[PDB]
């Protein structure tokens, strides 16, 4: 019952159970994040 | 003339002459004057949106749209006072070519 990921025949990908059990085995993302950095040019309206 | 001053504008066109050149007294008419056909006023803040791998870069025009730098622009004198670290880094290249 803790591991239905690893056990588990009929395991769909990312049910979880948390109410009753805690899962002990999961089917996680894991997240490569890019975090940009912002530099740019900066303008200014002319005269007239 | 007499005190130094002069009429009219400015073109910076590439004139790769050979024989007789007067800068002060160009004979046949101009080559394009502002709206004109194909002719674009630069826009206020004179900024250039760079394209990326492998687009060339655009000047934004009057109004918002960005139009290529390769053709004809009429630049305001008070634009080119606060865009001559861009002027001289794009446009001007494709002056020179």
């Amino acid at each position: 019952l803790r591991w239905p990921g690893l056990v588990d025949p009929n395991y769909r990908v990312g049910t979880n159970d948390l109410p009753n059990r805690i899962t002990l085995y999961n089917s996680l993302y894991r997240y490569n994040f890019t975090y940009p950095t912002l530099d740019g040019i900066m303008y200014v309206r002319s005269a007239t | 003339n007499l005190f130094n001053v002069a009429r009219g504008n400015l073109y910076l066109v590439q004139t790769a002459t050979n024989g007789n050149w007067s800068p002060m007294a160009p004979v046949a008419a101009p080559p394009f004057v502002r709206g004109g056909p194909n002719v674009r006023v630069v826009g206020r803040f004179g900024t250039i949106v760079p394209r990326p791998n492998g687009l060339e870069p655009q000047l934004i025009d009057d109004g918002n749209v960005p139009r290529d730098i390769a053709g004809d622009w009429v630049y305001p004198s008070d634009v080119l006072q606060v865009s001559v670290a861009v002027f001289r880094d794009y446009v001007w290249p494709m002056v020179k070519a």
